[PDB]
Order: structure tokens, then C-alpha cells, then sequence
């Protein structure tokens, strides 16, 4: 059992979503999501006249303002009996102290806890810009669907009509697919990033690839975030108008591993739609009496006595997070 | 104070410098019971009560 | 209620704009916009003769000197029943102050009041240098047309005769159409900031590939501009003798977002045009009491008391931001 | 402007509706009624082996959770020109007092206030349990019809089929249609409170007059209530086992009055049924910086300086009391 | 974790069963039922000689002695994290105290508790005397069926031969199976207590309805108990001779609710019958240092600290309630 203050990671990597589109965070003291209660985005345009002012403005009460966030809460043991992780002869004296490797496998069991809250949060964003929906489930909970309201033009398929497998591997140009899909988007759609079969069969046509740049001509900050992210997030180039980019993320579920991706899929949009992260009540008796009942998360090192007489690492957390404007993106399957 | 008005204690709110402190009332009796003078209440009372 | 002196931010990010071309502020004490007070140009040639000195030299008499700035004065809520933007973990307890929940969300609430209206001056400026026209327009307000006089040879189209879609992507140079536009610009051209895809498709030509430096060559404060504002202003590189600039900076209106720019429009001229800044005056009884009927911006925070019991921030301004010359810049409109 | 604290009645004395089957206050902090919030009935059955226990049990997730209280804020003036309601002689000097005329008058005003309230939410009582739907509505408000889900056989109707009117005066017995529309009650009936001339053809029948009981036989505190509220409900006597009462209530409109009950109806259900008191935000600068954001009610006396300045006393709230079980009770239209 | 004495509740309001026919507690310090060990009735006829007196008479050897009690445990959380039934306005600063908020939300939690156990204990005693049957029953617990010996002239049924719904509605008096079916009943009946269709066909005989007094003629303390419970005792009237009741009580189970009473049913006996709360032994610490493994119930406050680190309100108890004549009711399913 270590102090709440031995929760230091420096370590914010996030594949995109919940750092570009979703920075919009709102942990609240209160266990549901009330989206009348965030204002969103404001009533914005009326004036009054030259003489007096007008009535008091509010925040506009959002039609539906009732979901369960998804509170998350695991935890591990750090049981000093492994032999732990040993970065490069950095002195193995101090792992054979229990003291410190105490210390770092709590770090260690941290860690993984939160890149576990993070890639169930990305699945999450995954979910909520592919199809608007998202599945709030689990055994013995009751599985609510929280809608953000994607629309079915932003829900239109390739495969509808004209495939473009089925179409000239050489002449055709799915760019004219790219406007259409792009002008019902409410937006301008300056990334274009697939899923790896996807941006094959986009790039098996050849106007695509006499089309692109393979150039830096450095945007902007996305170059970096590929940097920095350099794991599964591919930077292909520029389409020319428009950033070309693949997603090949992964999650190691309970006995196998897959693709976040599904086989085919993409959504046209902006890099700076709006993402809400509200966030419900951690319940822990500690977070409620120092407070951290609106927070993002929650770490603690403790000790049971009795008959599971041990010491754990537990994670607290709570988030709802979804997008503002479900109609910002569309959302196609491809050939 | 009880119904005759002795005055027992006090609740004194926490601090407010910096204008920022949350006021917390904590219990300050005005004497010990062996005649020493812990807290000093000297006020001028116009009347009774 | 909060003291006029609460108006602290140090944070002047306009998009190169109002701060490198329209940087010749005027507020007045007067409503209107008289352009023949600015002195604007001088009669700046004649001498007198070496016996005695000529007459006297005024402010050479604006022929038009009527226009209305446009009056801006939004409003928000500071009311402390949000949770508020917490910035990572400084002390949430203050949060839970109502002076400092407050005091920082007065702050927060003003800094999008002035950004805000900056984002409305940059559509007036993008207006103003795009067609030479602007409208001064609201409901409730008639709407006047402020021309600062664009002529036609800065209109001129790049779709009239040959378009640069209708050109060879490959042996094409459209620099020829670059000195064709700048010729009649009356001065240098220094910047060619384009559009995002009016940027595409003239890169789409070789010859501009292999003509342009993708190298720093830091030519000015150009790129300090733009490590200062890497938002929506990218420092494609140098083109040679000329700088090269995308702008992709966006609005995001009642309901929806999108671009600023147009389509595919360029306006050519020099990074030293002269931009005027007239503001009118600010109808606040206070402002007038103390002297700031001719400023640039007045924010306050007031208690209504009675029906709308409540308490406010206001922000008010009045600026008419234009061009001194209009044919400084050729607008085209591109292929 | 006199302080909160002036607000003593000591005078609630609504008809037996609000204080006998709608104890059930939820004043919240929050804008809407959130039925999943509220535990309501709670799972109130299983247990568990005796080797351990089972899971968490909550509150069972109301299936609808957003209506939206009748935020109601009236006002009034209490100016001092007014010759007030005088009390036989106790000293008009205090009258001649500004003093005393304006804290009386005060007085007056906010005891008219919660009448108001009471009447109004005595008309979403009738409304409530007499069809199970009730019209949040307003003029500049959108009409919300709040459901609690009255059933079909809870609004089966006398008139189908063979009418009382349409029966034998002498011999017929309405007790057979009494258990008829009891027995789909979800329990017991003990009251049978009629609209006048409901209740007037109930009685025309013979067997109901010798079946009756006029003696007191005081069964339970119904008859303390009908003392203390003399004026509308009336206490008929004894049907033998049901109580027999008649309310005679009415409302005052902007214009004209009339009863509260339509022309001939009925409910029948328990004095037990739970009725709630959901009780939306007050919106008060006052309230929410001194906590009473969660409350029944708000006064306050407050001056206002400038165009309307005067002096006022305010009223607010925000009830949408409803009933738990809508199939508890039988509406029945009658002959 | 608060004292054993914080257990103070006043509300003994048990639906007319385990108070009118089931007084007969023998809580012991020993696990089972010793129905050898109850005195029960005593061997109460012979006398002795006027000469010399006789052996020693002891409690007369109950045949069967070995039933498991319903040793039920349950328990929940007071986590001062909700708001609570607030009582109308009765200070909610209290409220905001997490001490008052926690002792009466122990308080609001326990009466679940008893008000559990006693719903639990009335469908056993509904079970007890309709079939003479019990199930002693749950998950990892084998299913004991205590039978305290219901005879089959007890659990003889209306449908058998002719039906009452086959019948004259008008001309057929049930009065005669009434006695049919008392006679053989080991005493007087003087409640017939029905389910609510069960007494509805009851009545829908003529007979019944000129023959039953609906007047109070308060025979007993009867009235004053359907006084106190005018929840699901409903006193329906005088007979003449016996007193009409109906029971409309209803559970609310895991998921749904439904009423305690079959569809119709009937039993026939006195309001003086014998019944047994035989209870077992007390599995919890405290009670047995504190010597109470012979009593009713026992509650507590208590704190886990490790994994679980909470705490919680336990309620323990161990009923086994039955009727020491079963052939004292007859038990009749109706048409």
C-alpha cells in the first residue's frame, strides 16, 4: 500500500481519438451524462436592439441527457514474487530489493491499467465514429445503446450500386466518391485514414497513386503525432488536397487478438469535430471525501487483511465519451 | 450557550486569506473548567442576552 | 461583478491578418468611419521654392467618409454551477472556491468573447481581401455594402480562356499566370497563400515541383508567424523567388463548421499592404464616463437585478476594418 | 426588499391531494425529473444461499428519466398605496405605518403566491389521477404530455353499455359497478370522492340511501382533514365500508371561474398510493450561490433601480408531482 | 459502522398474520425446530386420588422435532453518495451532513431489511395456511418441505362438484358450503377473508348481498387493525354472523410484482389459531459473545477494510414459523 502520489507516467498516448477529437473532457459529480447540463455548443447569433437588452441565455437544454457512463474499475496484484521487467543493467541490486520492485511493478501494473481503460476507450471511439452507436454493456449490467444521432447519409456504403473492386483497377477515380461522400458531412474532411485493405483497394486504382504525393509538404502537426505514434498510425502521404493516413491499431482481447478496424470501413471528416469525454462519479470512499468524485481517474495501492490478506493496485474510472455531431463524419463501408 | 445564556463555546469558520479558503467551523470553548482563560471574549453587552 | 482591470490574457493569435496587414488601428470618439479624417497618404511630393514656403497641407479629403462599423457587443453567463475547464491537476480545491471557479471562468468566458470576435473581423478581413466588398449586415440592421474599391483587373478569373485543370499537369508552369496576376497588383507579390485544394492543383504542375524549395531559407518573420499560429497556417515553402502559404483556417457557425477560404481563390499583393482599423464608438455608459468611447474593446462583469437576477460578462467593440488600398490585391478565383 | 426569513405562513392546507397522496417530495439540483434516479419501489424480494451473498443491488433504472418540471415564477408588487386587509381593529396605527403595511402586504402577496401554486398544482393532481396524463404547456413553451401510463381498464367508461341515468332508480345497485372498476385497481379502495352531481345521480338510487351510513363512525383521520379543510371537500358519511366524499373545488381563471372536476368522474384507488414531488432547478442567482438550487419553494423581496424601479416579491419553483402507479386508480366518466 | 443500539424502528406493522394468528415466538439457542422440546398444548385432563398424587407430567414428546430455520442474512450499503428521501423540508443541511445522512439512511436501509424479512415471513405464513406446506427452499440449500400436517378435508375444493361460478348468480346462497366447509375446520370461524375475485364471485350472489351488513357493527379490535393497515386488509363488512375481509397484498419480486393471495382461495378458522415462530440460532460473532443466538433479529454497522474496504448494515435472523393446528383452517380453492 503506496500513497495516491505514486501515480507519475508522463505517458499520454492515445492513438488520435481521445487527444484530437475528443479533448473535450467533463468528469461531473453526479453519476450520468446530462447533456442539457453541458452547454455544448451555445445559442450564438441573436442580438438585441440599440435601446435595451434581452432575456437571460442559458445552456440549451439537450433534448436527451440520461446514460450510464461506463465505470471501470480493475485492479492487479504486484505480489513481489516475479522477477520484473529489467530495462538494461540498470543495477538488478535495487530489484532485489522489495522495495523497489515494489515500486516500479506498481508502476508497471499502473500502466497497464490505464493503456487497458485506453484501448477500451478507443474501441469505444471506434464504435462512436463508425456507426453513432455505442454499446454500454457487460455481464450483469443491462446493455444500453447510446445513440449520438449518426445519420443515415452518414451511413451510406460503397458496396451500394457501383463496388470499386467492382470497377477499372486503372482509369476510374474513386476521388468523385470522395466528394460525394464528403459534401453530406457538414464539413470539410481533411484526413482520409483506412483501414489497411481499405487504402489497398483505394490505391489499386491508378489515378489515386499518379494523384498522390508521397511528399512531406509537412500540413501540420499530424507528421508529429505520426512521430510520436509511429506504432499504427501510417502517415501514407498527401492525397494532394487532402492527408492520406492508415489505421492498423490492434487489442489483445481474453485469448486472441484482432484489428480495432473492421475489414473495410472509413469516416469522412474533420480533425476538430467535437468529442465529449464526460465522466461519472468514482466511487471510492476516498475519492468522495477528498473530492475526486469528478475526475478523470482514480489509482490506489492498499492492503486487505482477512482472508485475501494481500496488496493490490485499483483503478477507478468512469467515461461516457461520445461526439458532439454525429453527422460530422460519414460513415461507409467500402468494396 | 444553553437557556440561562452561559456562553460554553464557539464555532469558529476557517480562514478566508487567500479570498479563496472554504470556511470550516471548529468547536473553541471560551474557558477551561479550572479557571484558565483559554479563549478571551471580551465584549461591551448593551443588555442582557 | 467583477473590475474592468480583470481582462488579463497576453493572448493576440489572429491569423496574420489584423497583426501584419491590417495593422493601422482607428478608434474614434465619433460613430462613423470618416475617411476623410484618416490622413490615410499624404500629398507627399511638392516643395516650395527657395524664397519663401507655400500654403497649408491638409489631410486630403476622403471622398467617401460614411460608414458604420459594425457595433459588437455578445454576452455570456458566468454562472459557477459548471465544472469548469481543469487544467491538469492544479489543486481542483480552488475549483471548489467560487471566487477562483469565477475569476477563471469569467476569464475563460471572455477570452471566447474576444475570440469570437476575431473570428468574425477575419471573415470581414477575408471578405475585404478577397472582393474589395463587404456587408455590414445583421437582422435587424439594414444592410450597407462597404466597398473599398477592388477593381476589375483584381478580379480577374483563372476559369476565363484557360483553366489550370485544363492545362498539362505536367509541362505546364503557371508562373507565367503568377506574373500575369502580379503585374497589374500595383506592387510585389511576397506570399501566395492559397486555398487548400487551389494550392493542389497548382502543385499538380511539375514545373512548379521542381521549381519550389521545400528548404527553410528563412526569408523573414514569416516562419516565425507560423511556429507561432501552426494552427491553419501552413508554411508550404519557398517556390524560389516567392513564399508559399496554405490557409485552411475554418469557422464554426450556429450549427455547423467549414472553411473560411473559398473554394479555389487567391488574392496577390504584399505582405506590407496598408489595412485600416476604424473603430466607432462604444455605446456603455461607462465607456463614456471613462473615456473609452474611442478604444479598441471594453469588457465588463454586472449583476442584473430583478427579473434576469443574474450577473454577466459583456464584451463590446465596434470595429469597420478595411483595406487603404484595394488594388493592392488581385482576387482570382482558380480552376 | 425585505430578507428570506420573512416568509412565515404556517398555513398549508391543500386538499388533501398534495399532503395525503403525494408526500413523495425529490426537490433536485438538477433541471429535469429523473425517474431512474428516483429508487421508487425498490426490488424488494430475493435473497441469497446461505454460504455468501450476492451482487449490488440499485436503483431499478426507471425507463423513462426526462420530463420537464413546471418551472413557475410569478410575481407581484406590494407597493405602499394600497388600503390593505384589515383584521377588525387591532390598531390601524401600524397600517398608517409604511412599515408594517409593506410586511404585511408582503405577507399577503406571498401567501396569494403559494395559493397559486397550490391551485395550479392541484389542477396537475386532477389531471393526473383522472386521465394519467398531464399537459406541462405554456405559451412560448412546447407542450410535453408526461405519462405515468394509465391503463384502459383504469378509463373504462359508465356510459358503455348501460348508463345509471339509464337504470332503475329505485332498485338498482351501483355497488356491483363499484367492485366492477375496483377489482383493476391494484388494490383496495376506500374512498369514493365524487363531483357533485356524480355523486348526486350516484346516490338517486335507493339502495345506495339505506345503504349508506350518515353516522360519524370516525374510521380514520379523513374526517380531521375534512375539519380542517371545511371548504370544498365534503365528508358525506358512510357507505358502510367506503368512505363517501364529494370535492367541490374551484379554480378562478384569468376571467371567469369554475369547478376543478369535470361533470360527472371518478377515481377509484387508496388514500396509500404514492404519489412523487419531483422538483426541477431553481433558477435564482440567490438559490444556487446559497444552496437552495434542490428546494420546494423560493420567495424573495427585492428592489429593482432604473426604468421599472419599484419594488417586488417574487416567487419560484418547479413541481412535476406525478403518481407512481398510474393503474392504481379507476377513471371512470359517469352517466 | 454505528452500535447495535442504533436499531430503533416502532414499525411493527406485519399484515394480520404473524401478529393475530402467529404470536407464538420461541427463538432458541439451538439451530433447528425442537417441536418436542415446545410445550405446545399441554396434557391437560387427569387428576389424581384424593389420597396421593401421581407421576411428573413433562412436555408431551412432539413426534417430529427436526426442521431447518430460515436463518436469512441479508445486507446492503449506506455509502453516503446518494441524496435521500427527503422528508419535506425538515433542514436539508442535515442532510448535507454525511452523519445525519448516514444514521438515517441505516435507518431507511434496515427497514428495507425487516420489512424483507417480514414480506418473506408472510408468504411463508400464506403458504403455511393454504396447503399446510412449506418450502424451505433456496440455491445451495437443499429444499426441506415442512408440513405441519394439513388433513384433506382441509384441502377440499369449491370446483369439485358443483361451482359457485356454476350457479345461480341470483338465487343460490354460498352460506351453505360456508358451513360445509367450517364444520370440519376444529372450531368457529369468524373471518372470511377472500382474495379479491375469489370474494367477488362470493358476492356476486344475491343471498351474499341482502344477507351481508355493510355496516360497522364493530364486533372487535378487527376494525382498529384494518385502521392500522388500510393498506392490503381490506374490511369489506358484516355477513351478519362472521366478518367478510379481503387480503389484496402483493410482492415485488426480483423483476416483477404479484400478489401474495392465488387466484382464489379460501381459508376457514379462527383469529385465535396457534401459531409457532420457532427460530433458530444466530450465526454471527457478536451475537454469541453477546448471548444473542436466542432472539428475533439482529442488526449491526460494520466496516470492511481491504478489498471490499466499505461498509455496510447486516440484518440476521432464523424464522420457522408455523401453525401448531393445520387442521384448524380448511383450504379451499374457489370456482
Amino acid at each position: 500500500a503506496q500513497l495516491l502520489a505514486a501515480n507519475e507516467q508522463k505517458f499520454k498516448f492515445d492513438p488520435l481519438f481521445l487527444r484530437l477529437f475528443f479533448r473535450e473532457s467533463y468528469p461531473f459529480t453526479t453519476e450520468k451524462v446530462y447533456l442539457s447540463q453541458i452547454p455544448g455548443l451555445v445559442n450564438m447569433a441573436l442580438y438585441v436592439s440599440p435601446i435595451v437588452s434581452g432575456e437571460v441565455i442559458r445552456s440549451r437544454g439537450g433534448s436527451t441527457s440520461e446514460f450510464t457512463p461506463g465505470y471501470v474499475k480493475p485492479k492487479h496484484e504486484v505480489n513481489p514474487q516475479m522477477t520484473l521487467r529489467r530495462l538494461p543493467d540498470e543495477d538488478p541490486q535495487n530489484l532485489a530489493d522489495p522495495a523497489y520492485r515494489r515500486r516500479r511493478i506498481i508502476m508497471q501494473n499502473m500502466r497497464d491499467e490505464e493503456l487497458a481503460i485506453a484501448q477500451v476507450e478507443e474501441m469505444q471511439a471506434v464504435s462512436a465514429v463508425l456507426k453513432g452507436k455505442y454499446t454500454m454493456t457487460g455481464e450483469a449490467f443491462d446493455p444500453v445503446e447510446v445513440d449520438m444521432g449518426r445519420s443515415e447519409e452518414n451511413n451510406i456504403t460503397q458496396s451500394g450500386g457501383t463496388e470499386w473492386s467492382k470497377r477499372d483497377k486503372s482509369t476510374y477515380d474513386p476521388t468523385d466518391d470522395i466528394e460525394a461522400y464528403a459534401l453530406n458531412a457538414s464539413g470539410v474532411v481533411n484526413i482520409i485514414v483506412f483501414d489497411p485493405k481499405g487504402w489497398a483497394l483505394f490505391r489499386s486504382f491508378k489515378a489515386v497513386k499518379e494523384k498522390l504525393d508521397t511528399r512531406r509538404g509537412s500540413n501540420s502537426e499530424l507528421e508529429t503525432a505520426v512521430k510520436d505514434l509511429g506504432k499504427a498510425v501510417s502517415y501514407k502521404g498527401m492525397y494532394g488536397d487532402v492527408a492520406i493516413v492508415v489505421y492498423s491499431g490492434q487489442y489483445v482481447e481474453n485469448g486472441v487478438k484482432k484489428n480495432f478496424l473492421p475489414d473495410n470501413t472509413m469516416v469522412l471528416g474533420n480533425t476538430q469535430a467535437r468529442g465529449l469525454r464526460t465522466y461519472g462519479c468514482i466511487q471510492d470512499a476516498d475519492a468522495q471525501r477528498e473530492g475526486i468524485n469528478a475526475s478523470a481517474r482514480y489509482p490506489k495501492n492498499w492492503v486487505t487483511t482477512g482472508d485475501p490478506a494481500r496488496e493490490f493496485t485499483m483503478i477507478q474510472s468512469a467515461p461516457l465519451m461520445l461526439l458532439a455531431d454525429p453527422d460530422e463524419f460519414v460513415s461507409v463501408q467500402l468494396a | 450557550i444553553n437557556d440561562s445564556g452561559a456562553a460554553l463555546g464557539y464555532y469558529v469558520s476557517e480562514d478566508g486569506y487567500p479570498g479563496w479558503m472554504p470556511q470550516k467551523w471548529t468547536w473553541i470553548p471560551r474557558e477551561l473548567p479550572g479557571g484558565r482563560a483559554s479563549f478571551i471574549h471580551v465584549f461591551e453587552p448593551v443588555e442582557d442576552g
